[PDB]
């Protein structure tokens, strides 16, 4: 036994394959796909908007890092959580 | 795509399962630990991977000495890898069950390897660096009390600070001199004193010396009774500390008594009786060597013989018990009366007053010890013990051209020694009023070549008698040539040496004297009930408990850790000529694209 | 009225240093790509359709 | 102004190894005090022409390790009468030991931090002496009509 | 910053106060020894602030 294994102490939570394609949408600026899944996910229920990524970051702070006026005005007429957003 | 730190091609390559920069032996792994990036690290852990494990030092299996004489170049490469993988802040930070105690462990025995190789000790040094900057920031993410209290007292396998004892047998100086350990300690220092925020000079400076008398009745009610209420007043860090100072003021004083007699008899007798100073200081002595005797039972031999001023209190235990014996053979050997003037040169009475006249100095030299607990003397002893690092070497070459010349001079006068019958007044050698035979052999020889260095030497000891003039002027040159290297070329090198030494210990001069005085703190915390000298001779559900409350605060500390240590990169960072060529291209393959779609 | 005037000059001045004094970072960088990004794909959007 | 705020400490310690070593040698010369009549010229102590009977009392060993900084003391001041040789050795062993001490690690000491104290006051060195002489003109300003001492009655 | 400063202002706000040096109320001394690594975080926070 000369080998030294590796594993994960503290375990999370993950993300599913179909709440990754929204936040990977959002952070590239496409607008008219973002406003297809706010869409299906009110009629049907496969996606909560409120997810969270793997260091803490929702989809209403990806959008205020990269300065877009117009994808936070999107997110906001429809209800969405608004937590220590006004301190970021 | 591991060293260029992108995140999509990693993945897309994975999922798609004669030259190069990169030696034989780099594996993924252990490639993207170099680097210290956590979304690489936490995507290939997931996946079953592995590191090897290194030897330990002076190890001699057979293929340890076996490979190591084919290719000793590639043999001294791959540990060097493997150091490097282990001791990275994410890898321990992810993987292991308690990432302050590996920490420890990890930066002790990679300070030990910096002395069998010389090759790479700068490596490993540095090395040995990013394992005692982890764990003060780990720490320093607290936000409460309740989890500082639950952190320093964790014991793996009662309420003691049992996790703070262990970072000083390691020798780790920024663990131990942090605002929040140097205020939860001064609040149990100064139990008794609700406040300490009085006028600086006199009322602080009043209630201690008020306190001082008090030591023989407190130490006296604790004897008779010890759970009374004036009893268990002096179980508090601060008093002991007063009262075992105060202790021995007295005796420094009970001292000056003997050297100039107050009233005493007239001295012709061999051995007189000891009179009453004497007859009270024999307690302080007893106690003492007491004292010493029972430090050295309830700890360790090596932990005793490891501190430097243990020997001082040998010396002067041992020049302390010789008078007594000196005393009482005279006493009991010789009798009757004689002048002073009339007596040998080795007689008893006058061997036993040498050695407690130079005890007073070695017992006087002491309280040089006592500067660690001030703000203003304290940082003055730490850099002073730089100094005596200094004149070994030059001492070194002095000592060899000191001995040289003791041999030339000698060689050269051994011919006209006179006797001290033939000399004025009956007095031979130096320290007479008249200086004569001053090189005739070679222990005086020694001493008038020391003495020669303050200038308490004439220059008509060179002048020799029978008329011979030549061997004069060769002595006279020999001489004047041991002058000129000793007091203009050596002496003007100290300074200059001292002066660079001294500009490099200012800085860090505060982080090792709290160091020292919290270990002197440290040593009072622990009910031992030691009088003053001269009184001195008369189960489970609580491990799962406290494991389960553990892991929760670790938790917490690694995520803000993380992010913080994340968030500080994006704003202290630079750009370069990467940058530049991407944008181009985005711009060009925008062209082409729309180009296309417009002309056709 | 001497307060108020030199409130105001000193106020337009420290903001007037900062604009030339300042270095550039990797945050900056980032908000481009985007602006390039959200441009061609309204563009793309609008033309293929 | 600056460099009188350093001799201090040192002479903190100084005074320390000075009361230390006076107590040594005045307890092991105490038995050999000679009186004034029987000594040449009616002279007792030094500052005579020929100096004698210096680690007497406490006083004068305190003046003798002063004076001996400087020079001017001589070296056949620890060569007793009686005969005895082996209390002469300890007497100049202890004299001997005291040097080294004070004049080879003090005063290379206190050149290398006086001259790390200098270099760091040669800044702004104009602030505090423009402020000095203000404070000195705003004091006649005022009407007080002073006339000079000899007038002043 | 001077023009987000003046933004709150205009709504109306409110910063807390300090009291004086060696102080001894009862709440300044019940709670410095309930949370001790708290209550001398707040004080550099407002003063930080006022400057
Ligand atoms: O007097 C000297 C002396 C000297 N070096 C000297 N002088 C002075 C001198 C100069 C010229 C003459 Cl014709 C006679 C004496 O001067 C120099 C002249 C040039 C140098 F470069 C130098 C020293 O330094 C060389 C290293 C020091 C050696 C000392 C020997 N050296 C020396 O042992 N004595 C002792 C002799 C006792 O009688
Ligand atoms: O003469 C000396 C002396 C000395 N240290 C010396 N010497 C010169 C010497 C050397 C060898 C011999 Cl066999 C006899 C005398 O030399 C050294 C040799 C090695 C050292 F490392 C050193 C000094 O420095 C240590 C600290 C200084 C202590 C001075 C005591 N010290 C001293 O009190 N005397 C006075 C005695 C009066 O008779
Ligand atoms: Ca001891
Ligand atoms: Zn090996
Ligand atoms: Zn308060």
């Amino acid at each position: 036994r000369d080998r030294i294994p590796l594993q994960i102490v503290r375990a999370e939570t993950e993300l599913s394959a179909e709440e990754k394609a929204f936040l990977s949408a959002v952070e590239k600026g496409d607008y008219a796909t973002v406003k297809q899944a706010l869409q299906e996910a009110e009629i049907y229920y496969n996606v909560n908007i409120n997810c969270m990524d793997p260091l803490g970051r929702s989809a209403l702070l990806i959008a205020i890092e990269n300065e877009n006026l117009e994808i936070m005005e999107l997110l906001l007429n429809h209800s969405v959580y608004v937590g220590d957003a006004l301190l970021y | 795509a591991i060293r260029k730190e992108v995140v999509g091609a990693v993945e897309l390559l994975l999922s798609y399962r004669q030259f190069s920069e990169f030696t034989p032996d780099i594996t993924p792994i252990m490639l993207a630990a170099h680097t210290n990036n956590y979304e690489i690290i936490k995507l290939l852990v997931q996946k079953r991977v592995t590191i090897p494990r290194p030897h330990q030092i002076r190890c001699n299996c057979v293929e340890c000495v076996s490979s190591s004489e084919v290719d000793s170049l590639r043999h001294s490469r791959s540990r060097l890898n493997i150091y490097k993988a282990l001791a990275s802040p994410s890898l321990i930070a992810l993987s292991s069950e308690d990432p302050i105690l590996t920490a420890f462990r990890l930066g002790w025995e990679l300070k030990e390897l910096s002395k069998v190789e010389n090759e790479f000790k700068a490596e490993y040094e540095e090395l040995s660096q990013q394992c005692k900057l982890f764990a003060k920031d780990l720490l320093d993410q607290a936000r409460s009390s309740r989890e500082l209290e639950i952190i320093l007292n964790h014991r793996d396998d009662y309420h003691d600070l049992a996790k703070l004892k262990v970072a000083i047998k390691y020798h780790q100086k920024e663990f131990v001199a942090q605002p929040n350990c140097q205020q939860l300690l001064a609040t149990l220092w100064y139990d008794g004193f609700p406040g300490w925020r009085r006028k600086h000079w006199v009322v602080k400076l009043l209630t201690c010396m008020t306190i001082g008398f008090l030591f023989p009745m407190l130490s006296i009610a604790y004897l008779i009774s010890p759970r009374s209420n004036l009893g268990l007043f002096i179980k508090k860090p601060f008093i002991k500390f007063i009262c075992h100072t105060a202790s021995y003021l007295t005796f420094l004083f009970m001292l000056l008594l003997a050297s100039q007699h107050i009233v005493r008899t007239d001295l012709h007798v061999q051995g007189p009786p000891p009179t009453v100073v004497e007859w009270m200081i024999l307690p302080w002595v007893l106690g003492f060597i007491w004292g010493e005797i029972k430090e050295m039972w309830d700890g360790g031999f090596t932990e005793y013989i490891h501190d430097w001023w243990n020997l001082m209190d040998f010396a002067m235990n041992s020049l302390y018990l010789a008078t007594i014996s000196l005393k009482i053979v005279a006493y009991v050997k010789y009798n009757g009366s004689r002048p002073r003037e009339e007596w040998e040169m080795w007689h008893p009475t006058l061997i036993a007053e040498a050695l407690f006249a130079i005890s007073n100095i070695l017992s006087s030299l002491r309280l040089i010890s006592l500067f660690t607990a001030n703000s203003h003397l304290g940082p003055l002893q730490i850099s002073l013990g730089r100094m005596l690092l200094d004149i070994l070497k030059f001492l070194f070459i002095y000592c060899l051209v000191l001995l040289a010349f003791a041999n030339g001079l000698n060689q050269l006068y051994f011919y006209y020694e006179t006797r001290a019958i033939d000399e004025p007044n009956n007095c031979k050698g130096i320290r007479c009023e008249k200086q004569n035979n001053a090189f005739s052999t070679l222990f005086e020889t020694l001493q008038s070549l020391f003495w020669s260095v303050f200038g308490l030497l004439n220059l008509y000891v060179t002048n020799v008698k029978a008329r011979h003039e030549f061997t004069e002027f060769v002595g006279a040159t020999m001489f004047g040539t041991y002058n000129v290297i000793s007091l203009v070329v050596l002496l003007n090198m100290l300074i200059a040496m001292m002066n660079n030494s001294y500009q490099l210990i200012a800085d860090h001069a505060d982080i090792e004297w709290k160091f020292a005085r919290t270990k002197l703190w440290m040593s009072y915390f622990d009910e031992g009930g030691t009088l003053p000298p001269p009184f001195n001779i008369i189960r489970h559900a609580d491990s799962l408990i406290q494991n389960q409350h553990y892991q929760e605060v670790i938790r917490n500390l690694v995520k803000r850790y993380v992010a913080a240590m994340i968030r500080n990169s994006k704003t202290n960072e630079g750009l370069t000529e990467e940058n530049f060529k991407e944008l181009k291209q985005d711009i060009s393959s925008f062209r082409y694209e729309v180009l296309d779609l417009l002309g056709n």
